[PDB]
């Protein structure tokens, strides 16, 4: 047809504000995009090359995605997993949500606090929590090493491959070994201020999901009126950007300040005492206590981890399963990301992928990241935001100022 | 960024229809240099999903790849991607691309950095 030249200029995640003499003007956010394309392009393919294509998504957790997408497998061929298989997976996951969230309180939301810039490594301070955060994610990137193999080892029906009994033990006594690194981490989270660097203080609806010695798998949903699995509603708002969510109408929360206020008495362990003491700290009305509680998340879920290991040690023999591809099997999965809620949606016909939705926590956290920029300053505005931005754990962003 | 990209794709596009005064566009050609990182399906895909309840709606969309072409400047030669691929490639040449003739990092681009829609297909 008719050629023509049309230069498109791309000059170019980030979050937009824009700030005027009488007031704050605007302020829109597009940090995500829509994992529609994927739901696009797995439909027809075999259930294994889907469930390989999913972790693409979002590669931050990258073994998130592959867990509670073979579990929505699962639910849909109708196949149930062993409790010991069951654990295992949960200790994997464990793993990844010490690595993410060591790695995300320390690198990203203590420098803000303390104001640093560039390398993060210096002498003068910073030497000790550096070295937890190490310690930390050297442990959850080796236990995803060491039970996953993208996570190879994690299979529809089953495991991949199993180690030693001696590599658990081993991580028993790591895991035991980084507990009181976990409790220094919590201590520190404590001391800084939330709701400021302009309290962003208000009520928010937290949502999460109910398992019943623990938050990481579930198949209920957690906020004050419960459902098994729903669909909440889902909004189109476009910048000029991914679509926004709303749970009973509203904008709501996802994270570990979800888990605590929905699940609490669910806890146990030191975790438990520690929630007890500064259960004010960890109030539903605010976004930094996230941060904080995340990093009690970490003491839970190590301990919590050693228990499940010993839980694999009740039956010493472990082989994994097999089972059999099902249609009609329409398997919803609901799980816990260190993000906040992961929804994974997969029905199978005739073997191959017939209906796929899956929904990022991300998305869930931007609709009340939008409402939550209620921050007034004179620029420093922007580094206020950032700390906003940042105590809900998206995978990147920036923010930027603009007058007029 | 694959959607940013294809968002200004569809922008554009559609602006060129806005100026043609076109009532329906039926097909675009776009030519994308090599440099560029993006993945062709998932650019197409958003170019889709955004072209959907526009005048440029069910319109076929064409990619014709731009091979990347380096000049070199001291020695003045000019070389391909392609001579250096065979040993991700496109991000950031400069940093360890150099003329396979001289010893000196120093060089531009011609061909591949930019993206242009080459082709559009209107109905009035
Ligand atoms: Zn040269």
């Amino acid at each position: 047809y008719l050629p023509i030249t049309v230069d498109h200029i791309a000059r170019v995640g980030g979050v937009e504000i824009v700030v005027g003499d009488d007031g704050v003007k605007e302020v829109k956010l597009n940090i995500i995009e829509g994992p529609r394309f994927f739901e696009a392009i797995t439909l027809g393919k075999k259930l294994d090359e889907a469930l390989a294509i999913y972790p693409r998504i979002c590669s931050f957790c990258s073994a998130a995605h592959k867990l509670t997408a073979v579990e929505a497998a699962e639910k849909a061929i109708g196949f149930t997993p062993r409790e010991e298989i069951q654990a295992l997976r949960e200790v994997l996951y464990i793993g990844d949500m010490i690595e993410s969230h060591a790695l995300h309180l320390y690198l990203l939301v203590l420098p803000d606090y303390l104001g640093y810039s560039g390398p993060l490594h210096m002498i003068d301070e910073y030497k000790k929590e550096m070295s937890i955060a190490l310690d930390l994610k050297n442990l959850g990137s080796w236990m995803m090493d060491e039970l996953g193999s993208h996570q190879e080892n994690a299979v529809l029906g089953g495991f991949g491959k199993l180690p030693d009994k001696s590599v658990l033990e081993n991580m028993k006594r790591r895991l035991k070994e980084a507990l009181p690194k976990a409790e220094y981490t919590f201590e520190l989270f404590t001391k800084l201020e939330q709701y400021e660097e302009i309290t962003h203080i208000a009520v928010k609806p937290r949502n999460g999901v109910y398992g019943i010695y623990g938050d990481y798998l579930k198949a209920s949903d957690g906020n004050e009126f419960p459902s098994e699995e729903y669909r909440e509603h889902i909004k189109e708002f476009v910048v000029e950007f991914a679509k926004h969510s709303h749970y009973h109408g509203k904008p709501f929360m996802v994270g570990a300040i979800s888990r605590l206020v929905n699940n609490a008495d669910t806890l146990y362990g030191r975790a438990k005492e520690l929630y007890e003491s500064y259960k004010d700290l960890l109030r539903s009305t605010n976004p930094f206590a996230n941060n904080l509680a995340q990093a009690l998340e970490l003491v839970y879920f190590t301990e919590r981890a050693i228990d499940l290991i010993d839980e694999a040690l009740a039956k010493w023999p472990i082989r994994p399963r097999d089972e059999v591809a099902l249609k009609d099997g329409f398997g919803v999965s609901t799980t816990e990301a260190p993000r906040g809620v992961l929804v994974y949606a997969l029905k199978v016909e005739n073997g191959r992928v017939s209906y796929a939705d899956i929904i990022t926590p991300t998305a869930f956290n931007l609709a009340m990241m939008e409402q939550h920029v209620r921050m007034m300053a004179e620029k420093k505005l922007k580094l206020l935001a950032e700390m906003v931005v940042r105590a809900y754990d998206p995978c990147i962003s920036c923010s930027v100022h603009v007058a007029r | 960024h694959e959607w940013a990209l294809a968002d200004a794709i569809v922008r554009t596009v559609l602006d060129y229809a806005q100026r043609e005064g076109a009532s329906r566009v039926k097909a675009v050609r776009v030519v994308l240099g090599e440099l560029q990182d993006v993945a062709e399906d998932i650019v197409k895909f958003a170019m889709e999903q955004l072209f959907a309840g526009t005048i440029a709606e069910g319109a076929e969309i064409e990619f014709v790849e731009e091979e990347a072409v380096f000049k070199c400047r001291n020695c003045n030669y000019e070389w391909k991607l392609k001579e250096v691929k065979d040993k991700f490639i496109p991000e950031v040449v400069h940093a360890f691309l150099a003329c396979p003739k001289c010893g000196s990092h120093d060089f531009e681009v011609v061909k591949g950095r930019g993206v242009y829609v080459a082709g559009i297909k209107i109905e009035k």
